[PDB]
């Protein structure tokens, strides 16, 4: 756990872990926690910049979600659980089996798995399409992977604060009432 | 007799869900669905079953007229187009796999011919029958 | 696997042979050839069953008669849907639309002599049939490099168009399998010939 | 004959050799580059030698300019006024388009007929041959003049000077061809050419010729 | 150019700030090109951007005032005071004709065909930008060798930049980039008070209104080419 990514300046230049859960993880074990850390810095990412976008009075699609169901981007309501239970439930079946596809792409298609010796979190199918981090040094991209890892963690640290704004009524200091 | 049944069963199971477009006499039950079909079409499959057994078994028809030669292996009637058996590695695998899905089968279409002989419904009807609430 | 030398190997496979059954290590090197050269052959029939699914769909079609006896026309015909244009076409066009089809198959396993089975196959090659794939050298520009670059793009979009024929031929019959909510036009997802 | 890149940079330095179609290295009916090359080079003259000729003619018939013979002895059915012309030759009766496709099919024929060998087959692409000496045609007792220099204004240039001419007429029909394309997409599409002319809108199938 | 020439670029022109590069473009390979190839083409994207936009400043502040021609466009009559009139520059502009808007769009294309071509660049002395050639630079138009001559090239109309020395002429280029930084950040500040008013502060009141879409060159009055009634419609 010692030789990982993730520790910054900010905890004694030293890693996290109170409760001794790196201690009973085996070199694969923190593969799979790292794995999972960072695909859930990603999904927390994109999901707290929507929520905000949405939320916050920023601009919205064009148009209609669905033409002959008749839903409009406007009509959804700016609001983040709202929203998603007005999406239709063929687009949200639609985007869970996108999203279902991806994972098993992903499972089957980046060699040495991740816990097979491979590394943690890194999606080769999905990553730089046009040219951008294929030609940086090692050590910038071991500098911005600590913040993907930083920024990320903040980021599930925000979209949890929203899920509690939103169902426990007034949890979070400085976020709505009506979350 | 597997090579057989194992055909058979493929069709008993999905002559009850597909039918040929606008086939005349259809039934999903396979049994009263042979009365119903034209005679012409089981008369002209049978006879095309029986020039096929023919030609393969040109004089070989009988316990003591077969197997003369002694190349000639049991069930090896040249029937490969795609060429597995050149593969000896694997001829083995594809042999026993042969015989034990031939024997699997001749024993599941038994049980499709008699499960619609007690039911008097198809296949998978009688199944959702079984597997329907009490 | 015996599908290591072979081309087909993709970016969305790692770059390793796609064979979890391993289907490719049954059989023989002719076996494995012939698999290769029924991969392709639906590949392009794929591609080009759904470039005509979209043209029927669209009702884009020629302009005339399909047979002055009958009378049947593309306008009758394109009326239709996509699958019942085939039971709408006359029944001696369909006899010779598949005579030259069996006669483009029977030249092809018999005037390309070493055989897609046989040592030194070249089992995706038809070229050979001279003047059947590409009349217009369009792909003498090319190169080694760039050949191989589209013979994969080939392979890939085949793939692709053969789930997505299945796909449009079995959505409206089988509701809920596609989950786009769209009208697909009806009728059967199989025709028999004539 | 010309290399490919050689005649592009003749022809146009700015642009050079261009074909994204790469027709150019093509193998129509499995005859070879050479022959197909030769294909396309008298395909692209013949081209814009009937669309120089479309051309000028298009800008002299559609003022109006009837010939002072009468032409049909009933009434010459294309003469007559308000008629665009594609309507012109609509209107012509079937038999003299028939026998304009006659005329045109015997030049053709003899093109293809009188040959080196072939423009395909090392030949010039273009060459329209002498017309035979006098007599080896049905009739012809006296001879046919050439189609190309009939009055012999050929031997005046030097080969140079006919190099010169040969680019400058496949430039010219080039261009001739996007102007002819260009008066039949205004006439059939009104507003296709803006910064062209204002032509009548004539909405018939040009590609029909009966 | 190398990431070294950059450095001096960017020395030359802001002493006190000097290279600032936090994006990657300069170290990306664009289109699989190399870092040559990457480099002039951001370089001349500049060049080319900072041109436009001091070329379009001057536009923008005459006309918003009212410089326009005393002549007429189309035959059937409406000056360009009554273009000027039609309201603001952007106004102006999508109230112009849609042939007048075509050819103005299609020679600035047959300059940017010229520009990008082997012949007229290396006949001018220069090759392309992406190709190891100096960025910035439009070939002339005299030794391109149109069929029918042409008097004046683009650039050096009347040759006022003749002989100089180039030291002097690459000082003059950094005063080219310079200014049409400048020059860029202005005019989108023009058109951004132009659009969402108040986002300008020290131009709010000053700048005329405008609603539609600068991005969009065609209006709905050019609905008459494919595709444009429906993407007017389509406009964010
Ligand atoms: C999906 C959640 C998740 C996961 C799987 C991990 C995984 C990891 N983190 Mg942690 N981390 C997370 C979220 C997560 N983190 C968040 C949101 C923060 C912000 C507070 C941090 C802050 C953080 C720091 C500062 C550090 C780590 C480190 C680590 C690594 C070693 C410790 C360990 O074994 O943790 C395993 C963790 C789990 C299996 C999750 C258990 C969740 C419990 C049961 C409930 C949580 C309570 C409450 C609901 C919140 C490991 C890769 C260390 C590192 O990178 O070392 C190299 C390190 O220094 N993390
Ligand atoms: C966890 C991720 C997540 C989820 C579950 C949703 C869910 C939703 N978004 Mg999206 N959205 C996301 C991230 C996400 N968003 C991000 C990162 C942005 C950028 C700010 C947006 C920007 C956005 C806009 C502008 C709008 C929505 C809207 C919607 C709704 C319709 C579906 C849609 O258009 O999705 C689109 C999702 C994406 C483009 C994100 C893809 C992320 C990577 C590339 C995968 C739905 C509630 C609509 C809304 O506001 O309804 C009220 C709408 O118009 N979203
Ligand atoms: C019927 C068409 C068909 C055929 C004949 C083949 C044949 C082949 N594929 Mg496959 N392939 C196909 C469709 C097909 N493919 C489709 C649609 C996809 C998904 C997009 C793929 C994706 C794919 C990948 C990614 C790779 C291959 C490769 C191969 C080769 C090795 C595997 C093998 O032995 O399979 C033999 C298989 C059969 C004889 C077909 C059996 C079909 C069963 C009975 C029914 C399936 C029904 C289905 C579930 C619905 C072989 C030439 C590998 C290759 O090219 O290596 C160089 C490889 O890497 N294929
Ligand atoms: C991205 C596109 C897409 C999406 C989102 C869906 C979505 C769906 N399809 Mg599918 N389908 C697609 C493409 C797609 N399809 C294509 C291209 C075809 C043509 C080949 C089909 C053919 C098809 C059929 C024939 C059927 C569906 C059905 C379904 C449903 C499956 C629900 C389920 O169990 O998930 C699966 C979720 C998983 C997590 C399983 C994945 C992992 C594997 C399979 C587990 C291991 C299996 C092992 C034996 C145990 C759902 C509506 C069914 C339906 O109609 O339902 C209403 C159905 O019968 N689809
Ligand atoms: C190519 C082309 C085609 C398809 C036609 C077709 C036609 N032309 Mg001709 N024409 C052409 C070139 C062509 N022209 C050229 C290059 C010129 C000289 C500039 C003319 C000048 C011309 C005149 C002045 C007239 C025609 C007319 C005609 C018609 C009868 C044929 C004739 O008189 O031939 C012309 C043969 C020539 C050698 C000239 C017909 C519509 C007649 C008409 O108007 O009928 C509707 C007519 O009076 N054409
Ligand atoms: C924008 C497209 C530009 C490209 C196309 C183009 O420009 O089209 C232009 C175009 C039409 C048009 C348009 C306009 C309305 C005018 C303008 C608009 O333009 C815009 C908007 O831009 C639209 C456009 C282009 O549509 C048409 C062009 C037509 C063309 C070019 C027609 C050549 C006939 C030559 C003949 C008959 C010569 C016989 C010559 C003969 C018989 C000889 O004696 C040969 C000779 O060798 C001999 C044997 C001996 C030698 O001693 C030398 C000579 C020479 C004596
Ligand atoms: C997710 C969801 O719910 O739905 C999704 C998924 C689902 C269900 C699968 C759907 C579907 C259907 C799909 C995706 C169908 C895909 C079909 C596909 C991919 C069809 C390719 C045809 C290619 C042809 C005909 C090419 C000929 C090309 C030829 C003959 C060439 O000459 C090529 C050429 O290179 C040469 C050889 C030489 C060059 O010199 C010139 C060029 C370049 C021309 C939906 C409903 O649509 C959307
Ligand atoms: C908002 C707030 O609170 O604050 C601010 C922010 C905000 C909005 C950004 C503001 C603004 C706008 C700004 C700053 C706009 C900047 C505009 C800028 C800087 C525009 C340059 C054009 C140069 C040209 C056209 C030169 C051509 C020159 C050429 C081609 C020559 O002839 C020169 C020549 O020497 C050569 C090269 C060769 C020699 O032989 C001689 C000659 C003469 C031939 C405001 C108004 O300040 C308010
Ligand atoms: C990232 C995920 C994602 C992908 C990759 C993806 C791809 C494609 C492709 C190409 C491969 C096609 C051809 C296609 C077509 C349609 N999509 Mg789809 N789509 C995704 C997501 C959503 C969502 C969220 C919705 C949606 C819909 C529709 C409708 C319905 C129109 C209507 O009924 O008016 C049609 C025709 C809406 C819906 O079904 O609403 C009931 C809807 O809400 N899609 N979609
Ligand atoms: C593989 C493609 C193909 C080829 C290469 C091909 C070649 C030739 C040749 C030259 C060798 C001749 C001389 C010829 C003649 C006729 N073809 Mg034919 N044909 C092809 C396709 C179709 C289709 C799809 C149809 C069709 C038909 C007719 C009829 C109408 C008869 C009528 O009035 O009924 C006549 C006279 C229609 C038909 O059979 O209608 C019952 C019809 O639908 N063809 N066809
Ligand atoms: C060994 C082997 C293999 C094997 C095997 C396997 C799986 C073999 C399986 C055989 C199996 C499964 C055999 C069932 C027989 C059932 C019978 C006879 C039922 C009679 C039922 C009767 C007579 C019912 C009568 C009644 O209903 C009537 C008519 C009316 C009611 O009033 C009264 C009752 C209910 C009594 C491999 C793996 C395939 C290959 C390998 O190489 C070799």
């Amino acid at each position: 756990v010692s030789d990982m990514e993730g520790t910054g300046p900010e905890t004694g230049g030293k890693v996290f872990d109170p409760m001794g859960l790196s201690k009973i993880a085996s070199a694969e074990t923190l593969a799979w926690y790292r794995a999972a850390e960072l695909k859930h810095s990603r999904v927390a990412m994109a999901a707290v910049t929507g929520w905000a976008w949405v939320s916050s009075g920023g601009p919205l699609f064009p148009g209609y979600l669905s033409v002959e169901q008749g839903v409009t981007f406007e009509s959804l309501g700016r609001d983040g659980y709202a929203a998603w239970a007005a999406v239709p439930e063929a687009g949200k079946f639609q985007i869970l089996g996108v999203i279902g596809i991806l994972e098993i792409l992903s499972e089957s298609a980046v060699k040495p798995h991740y816990m097979a010796g491979g590394t943690p979190g890194k999606v080769p199918l999905l990553w730089d399409p046009l040219g951008f981090t294929a030609k940086l040094s090692p050590e910038t991209l071991a500098r911005k992977r600590l913040a993907e890892l930083k920024n990320g963690r903040l980021a599930m640290i925000g979209v949890m604060s929203l899920v509690s704004a939103h169902f426990i009524p007034n949890s979070v200091p400085l976020l709505p009432g009506s979350v | 007799h597997g090579r057989i049944c194992m055909l058979a069963t493929v069709g008993y199971i999905m002559q009850e869900f597909f039918s040929l477009p606008g086939y005349p006499g259809y039934t999903p039950n396979p049994i009263e669905a042979v009365s119903s079909t034209p005679p012409e079409a089981l008369a002209q499959i049978v006879l095309v079953l029986s020039i096929i057994e023919f030609n393969s078994n040109k004089d070989k028809w009988t316990m003591d007229t077969m197997f003369t030669d002694p190349a000639r292996e049991p069930g090896n009637l040249g029937f490969d187009p795609l060429k597995f058996g050149e593969n000896k590695e694997t001829r083995e695998r594809l042999a026993m796999a042969e015989l034990k899905n031939g024997r699997l089968a001749m024993i599941a279409f038994s049980g499709m011919i008699h499960q619609t002989f007690v039911t008097g419904k198809p296949l998978f009807a009688s199944l959702n029958d079984i597997f329907s609430s009490p | 696997s015996a599908a290591d030398g072979m081309e087909g190997a993709a970016h969305e496979t790692g770059f390793t042979t796609w064979d979890p059954l391993g289907l490719a290590d049954l059989g023989s090197p002719a076996t494995l050839a012939f698999f290769r050269h029924a991969e392709l052959k639906h590949c392009r029939v794929a591609m080009a069953a759904f470039t005509g699914w979209l043209v029927a769909v669209s009702g884009v079609h020629f302009p005339g008669l399909c047979s002055f006896s009958e009378g049947i026309s593309f306008e009758d015909i394109s009326q239709l849907t996509p699958m019942e244009q085939w039971g709408a076409v006359p029944a001696l066009g369909k006899a010779q639309i598949l005579l030259a089809i069996g006669i483009i198959e029977h030249q092809s396993e018999w005037k390309i002599k070493p055989h897609y089975m046989a040592a030194g196959g070249k089992p995706g090659d038809l070229k050979g049939l001279k003047s059947f794939w590409d009349p217009i050298g369009l792909t003498s520009k090319m190169d080694a490099k760039k050949l191989e670059r589209q013979r994969l793009s080939e392979i890939k979009n085949g793939r692709l168009a053969m789930i997505g024929i299945v796909s449009v031929l079995i959505a409206n019959n089988m509701p809920g399998a596609i989950p786009l909510p769209i009208a697909f036009p009806a009728g059967p997802s199989l025709v028999l010939p004539f | 004959d010309y290399s490919k890149e050689e005649l592009a940079t003749a022809l146009n330095p700015v642009v050079g050799y261009f074909d994204p179609l790469g027709l150019a290295t093509a193998d129509f009916w499995s005859q070879g580059n050479e022959a197909t090359w030769g294909w396309l080079r008298h395909a692209e003259i013949k081209h814009g030698r009937v669309a120089m000729f479309a051309f000028v003619g298009y800008i002299a018939q559609y003022n109006g300019l009837h010939f002072g013979f009468p032409l049909s002895l009933p009434e010459s059915p294309s003469y007559a006024a308000g008629l665009t012309p594609p309507e012109q030759w609509d209107a012509l009766p079937l038999l003299a388009k028939a026998q304009i496709f006659t005329f045109i099919g015997f030049l053709e024929f003899w093109s293809e007929l009188g040959m080196e060998t072939h423009y395909m087959k090392g030949g010039r692409p273009g060459d329209y041959p002498d017309f035979p000496k006098a007599g080896v045609i049905p009739v012809t007792p006296v001879k046919v003049f050439n189609l190309y220099d009939p009055f012999g204004f050929a031997g005046k240039r030097s080969e140079e000077q006919k190099a010169k001419g040969l680019l400058a007429e496949i430039n010219n029909g080039r261009a001739a061809m996007i102007g002819i394309m260009a008066f039949l997409a205004e006439q059939k599409i009104p507003g296709s050419v803006p910064w062209g002319p204002h032509l009548k809108p004539y909405a018939g199938e040009v590609m029909a010729p009966f | 150019e190398t990431i070294d020439d950059l450095k001096s670029l960017a020395v030359k022109a802001n002493p006190v700030v000097g290279y600032w590069n936090p994006t990657p473009l300069a170290d990306m390979g664009f289109w699989g090109q190399s870092q040559e190839a990457t480099i002039g083409f951001l370089r001349h994207a500049e060049l080319k951007h900072g041109r436009v936009a001091m070329a379009a400043f001057v536009g923008f502040c005459l006309q918003s005032n009212g410089v326009h021609f005393p002549w007429a466009c189309t035959l059937e009559g409406t000056t360009f005071g009554d273009i000027a009139a039609a309201g603001g520059p952007a106004a102006q502009w999508d109230a112009l004709p849609t042939n007048a808007k075509l050819q103005i769009l299609l020679l600035i294309g047959f300059f940017e065909l010229l520009s990008e071509n082997t012949y007229a660049l290396a006949q001018s002395g220069q090759k392309h930008y992406m190709r190891g050639g100096k960025p910035g630079v439009f070939p002339s138009l005299k030794k391109v060798g149109i069929p029918v001559p042409v008097p004046l090239d683009l650039w050096d109309p009347f040759g006022f930049t003749a002989k100089m020395s180039q030291e002097k002429k690459d000082a003059k280029l950094v005063t080219e980039l310079n200014n049409g930084r400048a020059a860029m950040l202005g005019i989108m500040g023009f058109v951004a008070a132009s659009k969402v008013p108040g986002s300008v502060p020290a131009l709010d009141g000053l700048i005329a209104p405008y609603s539609g879409e600068v991005m969009a060159p065609f209006s709905a009055g050019d609905s008459a080419l494919p595709f444009v009634e429906g993407m007017l419609k389509a406009s964010p």
